[PDB]
């Protein structure tokens, strides 16, 4: 019971890793939501042509104080803000911006020192499974890109300090977890050969099928 | 034996055994059409010569040009089709070989360049068999697609390619195949000119071998006829 | 109000557990399923699905399908060896990247059996008989074809029959012995012998090949999930 | 006391929760409600009632009421075309800011069909003849009278009939065709063409117009409610 | 069920924001509870003339250190008090006011690296509904004001520092958010075509109905 | 939410407490209990077994 499809795939894996500095007025973290990240979660999702599945993320965030000038840098307890932009909705560009603002990005607001701040998606798209391989052109567009498919879309995250700063400069770390739940899936696939050159495609180099021996005996 | 649909006939053998896709018949769910559609779209012959690498047919491509079907598709896009896949070779007792048919849902391909990604006349010609190549296709070309057989020009490894829906043909003692492939896509209607949603492959394992004076190839001979099909129009 | 008491082991976030979450998207209406064919419910329904083992690695053939298919010819040597391979597992062998071998290096301690179909892809008039030999762990590498009889053997008629099934056990575990070192007696062989020779009419080839399968007998039985080795 | 532990994701704000809250204010018995008429359940009841399309917009007649009004005479010329709107959805169509349009702004999916009632503001002694012709989507605007009477039309006798009703589908996604491009080709249209000139009396005038109303025929379904883009 | 009147309104938004400092002897912030601050909630509540909802608000209070003289400026944790003065109460002026300190003026006190404190307001008004658009002039007064309707009167809402500081000057932002509840709407309403220009009333510049096109065909 | 409030000794570690604790490893299918002879339930049946008493110390 160990070879089931949940307790292959719900388990958790770091999937980002950002930094973002409070004064620098270009320092906010930026992920697109995919699979496609790390290489070795990657493959185990791409032995199915269809998967359906919860999303639930943790987000482990730290600080570091940055060398200021002089005379007593002292510092109150940090706030961070973590936005998540549904498929189809406003982005921001600058730290300061109308679209951390608006009501249907919703945030979470997160103090220093307590328990990490988990939130969980729920299945979004307008299908009805994500598709991992999607042989054919970008589809409800003008001009269309290969193997694309933007119906299994599912966000974005930013994330940003709220509190003001003058003193000491910070710098903070996230790093964002990452756990299927309630997996299904469907039409199983052979698992991949050649390594993974790019993050967008199925591009590869041909290599050998297997490791030589010195013969056949 | 001969078996008859529309205005089109052939004849198979009836101690055949059929494979039927994942276990599931094709079933219907919209206008239905059964009056010039239902019947057996003979593509023509491919010639398996003794230094032959192997051959790919896009499947709701082949059939866009073929007839009302290919008319169909032009004024109804969205629909839902199954199929039912006839390959069968003629070759006497005399020649040998070994071919796999496989029938590979989403089959995504890779390019001969890393950073580009293929055209639309490399990936699928209309109504004729692209073939792949038993050498390296170099990354000097610009969109091309890397026809590798042993990587079957997916990255993936050709033996496993098994898992799939498919069937040996073994001239010392098969002569044909038969798949009935379902309805597979996430959404119930797609687009039907922007997706390739199957992929039938043939690829020689064991080479052709003859001896001298026989007939130097062997035609294989594709029969594609899309059963309980609709669209939305 | 009512009094509590937080335990040890309460603030921290383990990356293990099953725990209720908040809902980042409420009131939104999923779209429900629908019965797409071929749903997974177990990954040991991919491994009994069987899939072809390159036997014949030999280090040009690995970036071909020459890899696949096993040499077979008519020869003027009484009695000679077609192929062999050990069941070593992990050190390399040719079972190592088929259907079966991907999904047990996703685990550390597995045990169970294997089919191992064979095909005969060569003409309908040759004629021949092979011999199947599979040696217990324990026992050597057979070097004639008479003590490779006196083991298990199935003996195989080409014309009579164009495919064998012989179905051998699998452990990730081999118990070595304590003098007696060799880098793999105690794992099993599956060597395969000429009986007779391959008698052909006239205008037909006699250099035949063969293809080797690869799946798994019975259910298998795995467990302490890892890693796969086979990633930069 | 009791032994509990906190888990991940405790001390947090997320903005689209539902917990209880401590009331600031209790003990102040409100007031009590009344029956006000005219309750809104839902916002697809603002939907089904019709609104008037400005399907003249011409870019001078905008800031006018002269928009709504579609001008209609008598000419010399057999058959020609009185309007055509697409209906590609979002890039300025005319059914935008109408009454339908302004609801599903705030979503991003929705799928339905929609009602277009016309009516003929002319005198009750001119008598003529309308074609009201639909496209679907994949097939082009049509150019002549005879090509749009051949695909879905309703002949309009202004005489017997003061108003016609044509019902047509309309979705938040259009299915381009791959080689073929052009900016509303799937989509639809709902040109409309002179079948007959306007027959009138003596002291009557010619120069009519035709207003033009849109509904929902059925129910709609939306999904992912989002922001307008009409605001700065 | 997502276009139910509930699934459009409860959400939540941020309508205001204000900085007050410890110090300076005018640093206090003040907020008068409308709808008509945000441009995008406001044309969403007014699609409707007779609303009757409860509230639910909530507060994301930061801090920053302000660059004072010298000798290790440190500082214990933060105290802030949130009062709520209903319709018809009293009303502060200074920090250091009577009005703080009386009974029916409700407050909440919440020291920092906490859960952010949320407070809940029934429906109060003399009348049955709220009442979006109101054709008239301001009943029981002596001297009238067109459309004002002084009957939708909400409260208003102060917050200041409790905590006395002499070593590091130390200025706080505030984050009121905003969420409708159980909401009942009457009677709709046409929805808004020009610009908003004003907060207090419904004039506007006359523009054009939609957007032109070069030909009627 | 619910009201709680949090009495002395919460956020402590008494050595010799009995709570419970979060797995760090489920979904893992232990293996089974087998029939190993002899069974200690009691540190008095080593007790009540008999050894051998060393009565002549006798300094060598």
């Amino acid at each position: 019971s160990e070879s089931s499809i949940e307790n292959f795939l719900c388990r958790s894996a770091c999937v980002y890793y950002a930094t973002y500095t409070n004064n620098s007025k270009k320092g906010f973290a930026e992920w697109v939501i995919n699979t496609r990240q790390v290489a070795q979660l990657r493959r185990k999702l791409e032995l199915f042509t269809y998967l359906r599945f919860d999303l639930e993320l943790t987000f482990v965030i730290t600080s570091a104080q940055q060398p200021s000038t002089a005379s007593s840098v002292d510092a109150p307890v940090q706030t961070h803000q973590i936005m998540y932009v549904p498929p189809g909705g406003p982005v921001p560009t600058k730290v300061k911006d109308y679209a951390w603002q608006t009501s249907t990005n919703p945030s979470v607001f997160w103090t220093e020192g307590n328990a990490p701040p988990r939130m969980s998606i729920p299945f979004i798209s307008i299908g009805n499974a994500y598709s991992c391989f999607y042989d054919g052109w970008t589809q409800f567009s003008r001009n269309g890109v290969y193997g694309i498919n933007t119906l299994n879309n599912m966000g974005t995250l930013y994330m940003r300090h709220v509190n003001e700063a003058g003193q000491g400069p910070i710098k903070s770390t996230v790093r964002i977890y990452f756990k299927p739940k309630h997996v299904k899936a469907w039409v199983p696939r052979p698992p991949r050969l050649c390594q993974y050159e790019k993050q967008k495609n199925v591009n590869f180099s041909p290599i050998g099928v297997t490791t030589s021996r010195t013969d056949i005996i | 034996r001969s078996i008859t649909l529309g205005n089109s006939t052939i004849t198979t053998q009836e101690c055949a055994n059929v494979v039927v896709g994942y276990g599931v018949w094709p079933e219907y769910l919209p206008t239905q059409p059964d009056v010039a559609t239902c019947r057996f779209y003979t593509l023509e012959s491919v010639q398996w010569m003794k230094n032959s690498a192997g051959w790919w047919w896009k499947l709701p491509d082949a059939l866009s040009q073929m007839g009302l079907f290919g008319q169909n598709m032009q004024y109804h896009y969205l629909g839902r089709t199954g199929y039912t896949i006839h390959v069968q070779c003629n070759a006497s007792k005399f020649h040998q070989g070994c071919l796999l048919v496989v029938c590979v849902p989403e089959a995504e391909m890779g390019c001969s360049n890393l950073n580009n990604t293929p055209e639309f006349s490399e990936l699928s010609g209309g109504d004729s068999a692209r073939m792949f190549t038993d050498t390296q296709v170099g990354e000097s070309n610009a969109k091309k697609v890397q026809t590798a057989v042993w990587n079957a020009g997916m990255g993936v490894g050709v033996g496993n390619l098994t898992i799939f829906p498919h069937q040996w043909i073994n001239l010392r003692t098969n002569n044909s195949a038969t798949l009935v492939m379902p309805y597979i896509n996430s959404v119930p209607m797609d687009n039907m000119f922007r997706h390739n949603n199957l992929t039938l492959m043939i690829i020689p394992f064991v080479p052709l071998n003859y001896s001298e004076g026989s007939s130097p190839y062997v035609p294989i001979t594709v029969t594609i006829a899309p059963m309980c099909a609709e669209y939305n129009g | 109000g009512l009094p509590v008491m937080t335990t040890p082991g309460s603030t921290q976030f383990l990356t293990s557990d099953d725990f209720q979450s908040p809902s980042a998207m409420p009131q939104f209406d999923v779209t429900p399923e629908m019965q797409i064919p071929g749903r997974v419910n177990n990954l040991m329904e991919i491994a009994e699905v069987d899939s072809v083992v390159p036997v014949n690695n030999t280090e040009d053939n690995v970036s071909s399908l020459k890899a696949y298919q096993i040499p077979v010819q008519s020869n003027s040597d009484n009695g000679k060896q077609v192929f062999g391979f050990p069941l070593q597992p992990g050190a390399n062998n040719v079972l190592n990247r088929t259907l079966l071998g991907e999904i047990l290096n996703y685990y550390t301690h597995w045990s169970g059996s294997i089919k191992l179909t064979f095909m005969f892809c060569g003409s309908a008039m040759a004629t021949g008989k092979f011999l199947l030999a599979y040696s217990p762990p324990g026992a050597g590498v057979p070097k004639n074809r008479k003590d490779a009889m006196l083991g298990t053997h199935v003996i195989w008629d080409v014309g009579l029959q164009s495919s064998c099934v012989l179905c051998v056990p699998w452990i990730s575990q081999t118990h070595y012995r304590y003098v007696v070192e060799d880098e793999y007696t105690a794992a099993g062989y599956v060597t395969c012998w000429y009986q007779t020779n391959i008698v052909v009419p006239a205008d037909v080839q006699s250099s035949c090949d063969i293809l080797c399968f690869v799946s798994a007998c019975n259910d298998f039985s795995v467990r302490m999930l890892k890693d796969t080795p086979f990633i930069r």
